[PDB]
Order: structure tokens, then C-alpha cells, then sequence
């Protein structure tokens, strides 16, 4: 009735180990119109994040007078899912958009642009999971392709806890049949935690390996974002951690 | 659209430094110390016409949580389950949004309250409860005082006899399902300090909060990073270990306003 | 099916001669981050009402040169009736906010702050009639616990006709099951009429001794007003006019 | 949220004063005495597709109200009962919902149209009487004209055959359940003169106004004090009294309209 | 097999003439008056058979809210609307999808005519309501507006005139009924400044050839004309009727 | 409420001129001729959880479309039909309804899909048709994309089996119902030339466009003109010809990108 996620192997649905990420695809400057873009793929999650750049703010009573106002967008388009998810904002939605915006504030320098807008649209074109981080990601990676100022890249991954185990960035299966759904971000070079939520039940013991578990996820992706910045693609089949 | 607030009471550098001056000698200025709860009233019954409610104060903020129960198909993806619909209200939208989904991810995830058990009919009727939750007075630290006033109201709440297709509401059958309390804890870092309950000087001028919620067993039950900056690793260890044995403060003077 | 409204030792459903109010409970200044509050309790209807105190308006070209402008709100909570009530506005609440809103204007006095705006919110926790004047009572109370400079305090009563017989202060039963339901509210010092309805029906010389009816009431009700001003708190048993 | 209307026209004292000089001498500006109502306009079924209608001119006012019926299942709450539904709508909201409640109110509580009588098949199946009221054009004393637009539309209202299920449009078996004509008389408090049937300036420089609505037998129906001014205890004394011998012209004026 | 003869019914019958007496060159009566509101700056109510709409102009004035104003031009405030009672089945009054792209097409149909660089800073509002309809209606909206427009004296390149010129059964007619609309091959509204040949509204729903296409085309111009000369007309006298009659 | 777009990015008469220019020797900026289309991609399945999907790059413009099929109960007011839903979003609304129900009228008048053969149990069931179409960049000439995208998407669809009440979406029944793809051509009037396909800069200088859908034998499925500006009889007469032979060439490439 109800799937296992760890067979007598040690392997998951997929056939991935505990410590191993999916495959990640990372291509930037891929909308001529936007001011920066980006599409990240983990495994079966598609994001793309379009970025019109610093501009003056249309209602000026909106505006700050030292910083930037970030607008961001998460949207899932209505083909991403199973079944068709409603084009309308649901309170999932409108959470991740701020959830991901505050991440976003932790890494734009936006003192630098006083009276300006950034936005940030991101679309969801496959959900299998970890979307609101592919998403984040996305966004980082779109800002960087447009030049934004910013402390670090972000990198993130859901670690959780699938039958009594610590497992490494997650499918659809394991989010909804798992104990456990930490979705983490970082600026990995300065250490400094961007994202983070847990839902799912842990005692401390578990919430610590799998916060161990996500750094090391999390400084592979990192690689790879700060590879993708200079060559503009990056491939990665799926590995050990 | 999700933009950067432009209401903001940008409080100035001056009076930051003040506090944090203070921090240093490990005291804030209402004089409490930096791992302290802020004084915490529970008034139950408070909303008559509700089937159970809470008023709480913690500090200056107040929350007022009612519930509602009425009887529902049960959702097709849903057959053996009741409803938990929780909503929350500021005041003084997107912020209310979070708060409801961190309130209800932490009642649900954690079975504190029992979908199952509130299944009447299997398929054909379910007890729906709205639970409605009103902020009151912003003083900072919202989320925890909700979770205290939802789960307050939760335990609060009389369910009545079901005439079988109607109900019957004078004649008190019983109560919600409900396995245990459940308490969420607020650290907030500002500059190199950690801060428990944070009041609303505090969060303007915090760098990020970080929310745990636990069970009695001291199980986390969910987590929520909130605000602008960032927060290192190991501010997050420290965070939850400090969460934690406040948890435990925290679950005994709740259930002190509970009865148990 | 309805109620017998009257029996015959002349007293109504909940045990009050026609010319009785039902008790009566006032505080202020109970909201702390508000410029001014006000609990109100008319038997069981309970109302709160907060005042953000003037203050310039958030888009300028919706403010008034020579005035403030009233932000009035009136609202149910959903669990201050019997039934569930939803939390979006009805349109009931959207009209009662506009007769509450008028109500006020006709008191305050906004010439003195061009270019603000004053909010004034109400919530109701417990509805068991006359709430829309509970509701106006404690805003107005309100006010004058902000300081706001007012022509004079208002004090209402719904008066109305039960089994033919002229009745003051209105129970949820009286209310739906009654002839007429006439909410009217006051500056008593001035003698000045800020709200007046009627639903219902009546003929003029039923209408004008409800009207006597509510004055008494007003001027009962107003007294209380005054004394909460003073000591922040009053409580008040029932009893006749 | 209610707010202050920002749009407001603001009026000069010098023209306000002019006014008032002429009520002085009992008489308008259009040459009216402070008692006179417009002159009144009634064009029935106007709107060819609508089951009745009817367009008023008041003075420069214009409302064209149209109904509209329809087979529902009733309320589970009332179940003996068909549907009223009025909507207005402002061409040139609140007010708008102010104005179709006080006439929905006006008109159900005086029982002037029957709801008892549009029940078909018990608990099955009634009508619905959609009245849509539009105010094309804004010449003051809208809800007055409102009322009269809606009454008429009513009255000219056709029933059709009910095939038992389906609805037959060509075969128009009567005419609504109506017990009598309500009029809806606003009186407006100007300086310390009281006017009936307040133009657009006199709608602008009043300080309030109140509105009674009357059935034939004169017996008060709704009453609805409308403004951001106030009014003293024998304005309002005074105004009914005013409104009331007012009405019984209006009604005979209607009644011709309507043939009766 | 054999009987079932088809279901949509014929729209070009005895003689030559459809379901309402009409040739296939026919205008529906006309019908249009001006200044009929005393609170609007300008104002028309324009009937093509059963069609009627009224247009209200709250002519130039500074906007509400500045930023969403022009520095060079007036903005155009355009709202198409039907009633509930205009149709058979009662409208919902909430926009619908239709509604919303009716009022764009008709908008920009408007600013081609309007003059609108002669008011910088300032909008100008055209609120349509359709009272009755039966096919055209977007037509008789826009030309409504036209001629409130008009009214207000709010100058414009020329006045606005259209007709919906379509296909029935393998025939090109006329201004279309609601019937013809309904189970006709094509619909095609037209609209124009006549004297300018300008085409300032121009949709096709259905089906047809390039050839039937260039011959509706045609047949709408000489309608256009016919409707144009109503519109000159009502302009000097305030209300024409004309009753029907071939191009 | 529709109102001239404020945020209108006015292009300089200076550039505008210098478009013209080039025109006038019969040569655009990008080096195309004025009855040239843009390069042309088509990516069938790009969106791999969709029933059918199509990316479209018609020069700088990028739209994504896809299907998703689902078993609803037919509307009383179509009983032998399917349904079909496109629905359009832009990303960098009303232009969005616009382009939804154009590309609708073109897919649903042509016959190109038939609702139906998409009944299941007549009365009963039938499929549904989700068409959502993403504009992704927006490089002028939308439209035209947009249907490119939508047709591209429908033959992409697979159509799973039907277990009789349940779908099964690992056994692939079939496609959709389609007669023949549908192509539609705008031609854009800049001064006195008429351009296919314009590019952003083109469209922000034009006076109008004009957009023409046809089916493989050239038949004329819909017409829509678009801008603030107007075009003489003879232009369109003109356009249309154009459109038609430009046409061809479209619907043979499409035809290579979807494999006939
Ligand atoms: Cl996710
Ligand atoms: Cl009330
Ligand atoms: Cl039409």
C-alpha cells in the first residue's frame, strides 16, 4: 500500500544511495529579454528565473530610500504536477515567495540601489520535489547572470529521514512518505544559512546528522553554480557525497 | 508578487548599539535575561460563542484564538481523516499566511491533534475545525504566541452530540482528540548574540529568527527561519539547543493554564 | 415555529421589563501598541476597537487638504455567532462600516489634521444584536482614548417592537423574531442624531415612543461612557430607564 | 475597510450661502418649495429582454431597474420562501450596496412583494427574483429614485409557464405576488431647513439626510439616516412628519405610472 | 439515417431573405440620440434592431492616481458592459473573459479616432452598457461611445461607424441577428473612420475564403456609408430613425 | 475597466526613422525581408509531467504550452462535447485573455480539434482540454508563438487509458482528435509597409497588426486586428494576401517540427 523507500539494499526509490544527489543541469543567459537568467534542474525539478535588473520603482511610495525593493515571484505552472495544479497563488505560493525573498535579501547587497526594484520571477516547469530550493537557486544564479552585486551564490537541498534514515535530497515518494522534510540553503563560502525549514517530525540526534549531511550536498552544488557562472552549462550525473 | 516591506520602521544605529550593549552584559531592557520568556497570560473561554477559545499575552502581544466545528464530507483525497483549517489575522495578507501554515504544520505533522479520530461517519461525514486565530496587539514574537493560543484553544474546545445528520449544541459530548500540547520557540540572532522571545525592538533590529517547535517528548516537530539576514551553522545549533530547554519552561506553564 | 416574545408578567425572554438595558462593561486603553483602545459589552456582545491615531496617509492622493480621513472597519469574527461566520467581509459589514464610519465623522474632528488618516478598527467577538452600536460605542470611546478632540461622546441603543410592545435593547431573539429593530446612537450633550435605521415596521406613533425609549437608554448609557473615561472601567448590572 | 471618499466635491461657502439665502424664502434654485419633489418620469419595460422594467427620471436622476426570474431550490434555512435579490450599480462599491440593501429592506420587510407566493413545488423548487437597478444617470437623491425604479420594475413584471421542471417564455401565465407599492421619501438637512428630495448641490452642502419608506396606509418601513453630518431629535420629529404627507402624493403620483 | 435531416436551422430562405424578412443587403432599423444624460460631459444611445447601448463620456480631467497618467497624451478609460437583462438567459454582471476583450478592442479602436495628444496629464472615461443585445453589440457600443464622444466634443480624426458582415448558408449578408450569429459560418465586425478609410476595428470569428472575405469586406463599406450618413445626421439633429432598407 | 498602458515604452521619432529607412529598401533590421519570418524551433515534450508540451522559439519570443487531460461531466449547455480551456500568461492580465481566446476561436471554429470525440460515456463523461501557454520572453509577435506553441502542444498529447470512472497514466491509449494544425500570421502596418512577424522594436513603431489564422487548404479561421492605431481597407486587402502565402512556408515547417 504505502511504498518502501529503503529496500534490503540500502537504496532508495530511485536507486540512489543516502549520501547521493541527483543529477543537477545548470544553464545561464537563456531569455535575451531578461536582465539575467538561469534554468537549474534537479533530477525531475525544473525551475527557470528571469531577473529584471535595478530600475526605478514604478509607485515611488513603495519604494525605500536605501535600498532595493526585491519582488519575487514562485509560481508553479499548471503542467508541472500529476494533476494540474490551479494558476492561482495558493497560501503555499505566496509562503515560498517570501521564504525565498527573504533568502534573497540575505545575499543582494541592495543598499547599493536606493529607489530601485529588483525582480525576480521564478517559474516551476516540473515538480518532483525541493522545488522551492531548485527555484531559490535559480534566482541566485539569474541574479549573478545579470550582475547583481550579492555577499555569496546559494546553494540548497532537502535532506530528511526516510524509514528511520538519514537520506540526501529528495523525490516526490520520499517527501510525502518520509518522517522528514528539511529543506536547507547556504552561502557556502561564508557559512551562513539563507534558508531553512523543517517539516516532518526529528528528534535533535537526526536533525544534526541531517544537517551534516546537507553541508557536504550543499558544497557540491556550490561547485557546480560557481562552474556554471563561468562556462554558462554545467552537467552533472548523479554521485555519492 | 512577494516584495521587501516598504512600511518598515527602520530603527536607527544609535539605538541598536544600545541594546546590543546590553546583550553584552547578558541582559535586555525589560530586564530579562537573553534565553528568558517574556510574562505569559492564558485566559480560556474567553470568545463565549466559540466551541473553545484562548486569550493569551505574552509581553505585550496578544493573541485571540477560537475554534468552530461543523460537519463535512470528508475531502476525496482525504477518506478517513477530519479537517484542521487554521487562519490567521494581523491587525494593527502574507505574513498572517505563514503564521497559519507554521501553526498548522506543527499541529498537524505532529499528531497533536488526531485527524483520524474525527471521522462520524467513514467517507460520508467528518468534524471540520476552523480555527481562527486573531494578533491583536503586534509586541513582537507572534508565532509563538499563536501556537500557545491555538493549541490553548484547541484544548479549550467542548465537541457536541451528533443527532443521526444534525447537531445538538447543549449537550456537551466531549473533547477534540488531542495527544499533547505542542510549544513553538523563537531565537533570534542579533549581531553575535542569541535571543529567546524576542520583542518588537528586538526583531527590528535582529538579523534573522529561527522557530522550533516541539512536542513534550521534545521531539522538533517543525522549523522556520524567518527575516531578512542570515544565521551561521552554528548559530542554529546553539538556536536549538537553547530552544529546547526553553521548550521545557515553556510546556509546564502552558499546561499549568491548561490544567494539564 | 417562532417564540412567544412576551409572557404575561409583562417581562421578555431573558427575564427584562421593556424598559430595561442589559448590563453593561467598559474598559479603555487595553490594546498597548494602539494610540487608543476600548473594550465595549452590551450583554453579550462584546466589541473591541482600536484607533491608530492621525498620521500622514500612506498614497498622498488619497488624503483630504483640509481633513483627515477616517478609515473606519467593521468586522465579525468568525466565531462570535452560533454558526460559523466567514471571515470575508459580507455585505452587510461592508454597509455597517460605512454607517459607523459617518457615524464617526460627524463627531470627530477632522479638519484639525489635514492630510492624515485616522484608523479606526472594530472586531466583534460575541454578536447577540446591537453589535453595529457596541461597535460604534467602543470606537468612539476609542478616540477619546487617543485624545482625538470629538463634538462629544456617542452612545447608541437598538430599540424596537416585540409582541406589539415598544422594547429597549435587543436580544439576538428579539432582533429575529421582533416587528422592528431601530439601532440609534447620539452626541447626547448636543442632542445630536449620528446613526439611525430601522428594519422593520412600525407606525409613526410606534416609531416616535421607541424613539422617547431610546433617548433614556442613551442618556443611561452615556453616563457609563463618561465614568469609563475617568476610571478606565465600569461595570454596570442591569436595570430599568 | 471604510474610508472618507477623497474624490469628494467640495462646495464654496459662497455658493453653499447662496442656497440657504433662497431656503430663507422658502424656495430652490431649480423653483421648488422645500417641500417639492422633482418632476417624475415612469417609462416602462424599457429593457425589452428583461421579464420588467422600468427607466425614472427624477429631476436629472435616472434609474433603470430590471428583473430578471428564475426556478432555484430554496434555502434549506427558508424553505417556504422564493428568492429577492436586488443589485445596484453606479455608472458615472458601498454606496452601492448601501442603496440595494436599503431597498431590498424596504421591500422585504414590508412584505410589499409576497416571497410565501413564489414557492412552486415545496422545498423543491422556487423563484428567484433577480432586480438589478441601474443608476445611469447621478442627479442626487438616488435612493428615492431607486425605489421607484425597483417597484415599477417589479409591478411590470411578467410570469411565465412552468412546465412540470422547464420554464416556457412565451406563455406569460400572471404577474408577481405584490401587495402594495413602497415609496422611499429622503429628507435633507440643510443649514436649519429640511428639503425634500435633495438636488445634486443640495446633496453636497447638507449635513445629513434621512430617508422613511412608506406602504400606502402610511405605516414606517425603513428609515435611513444617510450623511457625515448629524441631526437633532426634532429634525428628524419634524422630517417625518414632512416625509409622510410627502409620501401620499408620491404614491398616487406612482400609482399612475403603474395604472394603478 | 434517412430521416434525420440536419438540426441548425436555414438562414437564407424564400426569395432571397432571412430568418427576419431581410435581403442579404438589409440593415436592421436604426435608432440614435444624443445628450440623453445630464451628468455625463457627453452622451448617446444607438439601437441597431435590437441592439441597444447607451455610452456615457466624463470627458477630459486630471487622474486620480498621477504615475498611471500620460506626460504626452490622455488616457482612454473604457468599459464594455452588459446588463443582466440584455439576453434571454440572465448575464452574470462580474466581467467576463469576453467583456474584458471587448473592452480592450473597442479601447483601441477609440484611440485611433480620439485626439488624444491634446490632453496631456488627463483621462478621459467612456463607460458602454449594452441594454439589450442581439448580435453587434460591440459595434453598437463602440459607435455609441463615438457619437458620446462626439457629444462631449472631444475632437477626433472622424466619427466611428461599423457593421458585422458575415456568411450563412454559402451567402454573404448583412448585419447580423443573433440567430445568424449563432449558426452562421462567419462574423465578421467591421468598423471604420468613412471618410478617412481608415479601419479602426476589424475580427473575423468562423470560417471563410479569401474570396468571400474581399466580397463581405465590400458589403460592409457600403452599410458603413449607409450608418455614417445616420451618424452626420444625429450629430446636427440630436435623434434619427431610420427604418430598414437595402445598401 | 481597460485603460492606454502607462508603462508603454515610447521609441524616439529618431529611431523610429531609421527603421523606416530600411523598410524603404525593403530590408529590416535583423536582415529579413518584410515577408519573412523569424528562425524558427519547435522542442516537442519539453515539459516531461504534461500530457503533451511544446517550447517555441520564434526569434527572441520563447512560449511554453502544455496539456493536461482530465474526465469531467460535460456542461448541460454542450452534452456531446468535450471541452477545451487555453489559457495564456505572460511573465515579464487582458493582453493575455486576448491572446487565450484568440488562439481558442482559431483551435475551436477551424474544427482543428474535435470536442466531439472527446465524449467518453455520452451525458456522463468527457475529457477536458487544459491548454496553458507560458510566454517566457517576450520578443514581439506573441501571437503568432503562442499558437505555434498551443498546436505544437496538441499533437504532442498523449491520451491515456480509461479504466470503466478511472484513468490509468501509464498506458498510453491514443492523441487527441485532430484534423490539421492551424497557423496564424500577423502583419504588422509600419508607415505605409506591411511587415510579417515584427520583432519588439516593430511592434512599438507600428500603427496596427493584423493577425490572420488559416487552415492547411487556406481557409480563413479568424482574424484579429490589434493597436492603437488604424489601416486602410486596401492594407488589409494586402495583408491578408501576404499572410496567406507566408502561410505555406509556416505550415510546412511546422509540419517537419511536429513529424506532419
Ligand atoms: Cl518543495
Ligand atoms: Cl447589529
Ligand atoms: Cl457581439
Amino acid at each position: 500500500e504505502r511504498p518502501k523507500l529503503i529496500l534490503d539494499d540500502g537504496k532508495r526509490t530511485d536507486g540512489r544511495k543516502p549520501d547521493e544527489l541527483r543529477s543537477i543541469k545548470i544553464e545561464l543567459g537563456v531569455l535575451k529579454n531578461a536582465d539575467g537568467s538561469a534554468i537549474f534542474e534537479m533530477g525531475n525539478t525544473k525551475a527557470i528565473a528571469a531577473v529584471y535588473g535595478p530600475k526605478e520603482m514604478h509607485p515611488r511610495h513603495l519604494s525605500l530610500p536605501d535600498r532595493a525593493v526585491l519582488r519575487v515571484r514562485y509560481h508553479m505552472t499548471p503542467f508541472s504536477t500529476d494533476e494540474r495544479k490551479n494558476p492561482a497563488p495558493s497560501r503555499r505560493e505566496i509562503e515560498l515567495s517570501k521564504v525565498i525573498r527573504e533568502a534573497l535579501e540575505s545575499a543582494v547587497l541592495v543598499e547599493l540601489f536606493p529607489r530601485t526594484a529588483i525582480d525576480v520571477f521564478t517559474e516551476i516547469l516540473q515538480a518532483d520535489a525541493g522545488s522551492r530550493l531548485v527555484s531559490l537557486m535559480a534566482a541566485s544564479l539569474a541574479l549573478a547572470d545579470a550582475g547583481i552585486p550579492m555577499r555569496d551564490l546559494i546553494a540548497g537541498v532537502a535532506v530528511g529521514k526516510a524509514d528511520g534514515v538519514i537520506i540526501l535530497d529528495l523525490n516526490e515518494t520520499e517527501d510525502m512518505w518520509g518522517e522528514a522534510d528539511m529543506p536547507i540553503a547556504m552561502m557556502p563560502s561564508l557559512n551562513q544559512v539563507t534558508l531553512f525549514q523543517l517539516n516532518g517530525s526529528m528528534t535533535p540526534d537526526e536533525f544534526r546528522q541531517a544537517f551534516d549531511l546537507a553541508v557536504k550536498g550543499i558544497n557540491i552544488i556550490y561547485n557546480l553554480e560557481r562552474e556554471a557562472l563561468k562556462s554558462k552549462y554545467v552537467e552533472f550525473k548523479e554521485e555519492g557525497v | 508578487m512577494s516584495s521587501t516591506p516598504s512600511n518598515q520602521n527602520i530603527i536607527p544605529i544609535i539605538k541598536k548599539e544600545s541594546i546590543v550593549s546590553l546583550f553584552e552584559k547578558g541582559i535586555r531592557q525589560d530586564g530579562r535575561k537573553l534565553t528568558d520568556y517574556r510574562p505569559l497570560s492564558i485566559t480560556l473561554d474567553y470568545a463565549k460563542k466559540a466551541d473553545g477559545s484562548a486569550l493569551v499575552k505574552l509581553g505585550t502581544t496578544m493573541v485571540l484564538a477560537g475554534t468552530k466545528l461543523e460537519i463535512d464530507k470528508p475531502y476525496e483525497d482525504t477518506p478517513n481523516q477530519g479537517n484542521l483549517i487554521v487562519n490567521v489575522e494581523l491587525l494593527p495578507d502574507e505574513n498572517a499566511i505563514e503564521l497559519a501554515r507554521v501553526v498548522d504544520r506543527s499541529l498537524r505533522d505532529s499528531k497533536a491533534l488526531d485527524l483520524t479520530k474525527l471521522v462520524i461517519e467513514p467517507g460520508k461525514s467528518v468534524w471540520t475545525v476552523w480555527l481562527d486565530v486573531y494578533v491583536l496587539d503586534y509586541g513582537g514574537n507572534v508565532l509563538d504566541a499563536c501556537t500557545l493560543a491555538s493549541v490553548a484553544a484547541l484544548y479549550n474546545t467542548k465537541v457536541y452530540k451528533v443527532e443521526q445528520i444534525s447537531v445538538n449544541k447543549n449537550e456537551v459530548v466531549g473533547k477534540l482528540p488531542l495527544n499533547y500540547p505542542v510549544v513553538t520557540i523563537s531565537v533570534a540572532k542579533v549581531d553575535k548574540y542569541l535571543v529567546v522571545d524576542p520583542d518588537l525592538d528586538e526583531e527590528s533590529i535582529m538579523d534573522a529568527k529561527i522557530s522550533f517547535s516541539y512536542t513534550p517528548d521534545l521531539k522538533i516537530v517543525g522549523i522556520q527561519k524567518s527575516g531578512k539576514g542570515s544565521m551561521s551553522l552554528q548559530d542554529i545549533d546553539q538556536a536549538e539547543n537553547t530552544a529546547r530547554s526553553t521548550a521545557v519552561k515553556l510546556l509546564e506553564e502552558l499546561k499549568k493554564h491548561l490544567g494539564i
